[PDB]
């Protein structure tokens, strides 16, 4: 899980102007991973 | 994968006597009787064919 996330806020007064601008991101992975190996033999040899 | 590979023997061995004894069948040997007593190389191997 990642996240970034900024808020920016501006008034300004002299005429009056104002700017506010939030920004957020969420960025998440997940993987999941499984694997099975099994092997065998037989000899059987009779006299 | 599976191999399976037997063997059976129940006549352990047979042994057949040397040619001086052996007795051969009649079709065979009138067979050799009309062999050309040359070389017909083609009366020999329908001989060995057969």
């Amino acid at each position: 899980e990642a996240k970034h996330c900024v808020r920016i806020e501006t008034k300004k007064r002299v005429a009056k102007k104002t700017k506010v601008e939030h920004r957020c991101t969420t960025n998440k992975l997940s993987e999941k991973h499984e694997g099975s190996f099994i092997q065998g033999a037989e000899k059987s040899i009779s006299l | 994968q599976l191999l399976v590979v037997e063997n059976t023997v129940e006549v352990a061995q047979f042994i057949n006597n040397n040619p001086e004894f052996l007795q051969l069948a009649e079709p065979f040997w009138k067979e050799l009787s009309h062999l050309p007593s040359l070389y017909d190389y083609s009366a020999y191997r329908r001989l060995i064919d057969q």
